[PDB]
Formats: C-alpha cells, structure tokens, sequence
C-alpha cells in the first residue's frame, strides 16, 4: 500500500513563520473516490504534534475542495470559493506562536479569497521545525480520527507546480535549496516525480 | 472526514 504519502519539498529548520506559493489546479481521474491534494504548511514531518496547513484537493469524479486544517483536528472545507481545472491558487499559512496562526487561500483566477485564524489551539502544538510544499495521498476517517483509510491516489495532469515558493524563519527568507525531496510512493513505486528548481517545486504524476 | 501527517 502507501509507504510514503507526501511528495514535494520539506525544509527542516526552526522558528518558521510563513510559507506561501501559488499552484495550479490539475484534472484528475482514477474513479469517483480517487483523490489527491496540494498544500502548504508548517510541521507534520519531523514534528508530529501538529500541522498548520491549507490547500485544495481533487477527486476522480471531477470535484474539488479548498480547505484548511490544524492537525490533529479534522480539516474543514472553505465556503466562499470555487476550484476549477486550470485555476491558479495562491496559498499561505502564518504561524504566530505554537498555538496560533492563520491560513489564506486566494483563487487568482476567480479573485475569490477565503481565510481562517487559529488561537489557543489545544488539540496540538506546532514545533515550527518543518515547512513544506506537498502533493499528498491523504486519508478519510470518522469524525474522531480513527478507522482511517488512505484514499486511492488519483492520477492527475498536468504536473502541479508550486511557484514563487516562499518560506521565512523569523522574518528571514529561507533557501529552498536545503529542502529535502520526497515522493509519494505506493507499493514501493513512485507515483509522483517531484523536483525543486529555483523558487518552483514541480510534481508530475508517474 | 478528511485529514491531511507524513
């Protein structure tokens, strides 16, 4: 099954404050339930207690969803925005403390913009030691967070690309050159081919 | 319900 569910760029550091990028909405197939998503966030890799993140997902039935999440709390979909094949989505998160922050999703194609703020989040605390641009095989569980299943990973195209990637550690821009590269791997085979070049993280389906 | 951890 799924051995590696994250594909993209992961920076390992400390005191990360902001992560932002713009990404395009691809088309997807593979069945009604197949899915995939693109997002930006802080923590979730070496730091497992929490994740500040936002992005959009895609399903094989042609549907889409823009969302935000403060893991370990369940994610939530945004109501004032639409996601359509080809749209360009500016996404960004800002951690203001280990328990507070905000997420913003802007559809540069439809000019729509949604946002969410977080304060005194008790579920979990950020370590702010990870920053990333990811394409993920995510999961579906019950409200609680148990009985989970990874969703079938939808094939997609064209390659989803994170552009104008920006990260800051205490106000200072951080180099995307130290970033680690991961691939979504299923059954010990890569199903993504992600790569970094300049300020662009590019991932295509394999 | 959707959950985004590595």
């Amino acid at each position: 099954t799924v051995e590696s569910n994250w594909g993209g760029a992961i920076l390992i550091g400390s005191d990360f404050d902001t992560v932002s990028a713009t990404a395009n909405v691809p088309s997807a197939s593979g069945g009604s339930s197949a899915a995939g998503t693109a997002w930006v966030g802080i923590d979730g890799d070496t730091c497992q207690t929490a994740i500040l993140q936002t992005g959009f997902d895609w399903y094989g039935d042609g549907t889409y969803d823009a969302w935000y999440e403060w893991y370990p709390e369940v994610s939530d979909d945004f109501s004032g925005i639409t996601i359509s094949e080809g749209d360009s989505i500016q996404m960004s998160v800002t951690a203001t403390s280990d328990t507070s922050g905000s997420a913003t999703l802007e559809n540069l194609t439809t000019g729509q913009k949604v946002s969410k703020s977080f304060s005194n989040e008790s579920s979990g605390s950020l370590c702010r030691t990870n920053a990333e641009f990811i394409i993920e095989d995510f999961e579906e569980c019950n409200s609680n967070g148990s009985d989970c299943e990874f969703v079938p990973f939808a094939s997609f195209s064209p390659a989803v690309e994170f552009t104008d990637c920006s990260v800051t550690s205490d106000g200072e821009s951080v180099s995307l050159d130290d970033a680690q590269i991961t691939q979504v791997i299923i059954n010990n085979q890569d199903v993504t081919d992600c790569s970094v070049s300049g300020t662009t993280v590019s991932c295509s389906y394999v | 319900f959707k959950f985004f951890l590595r």
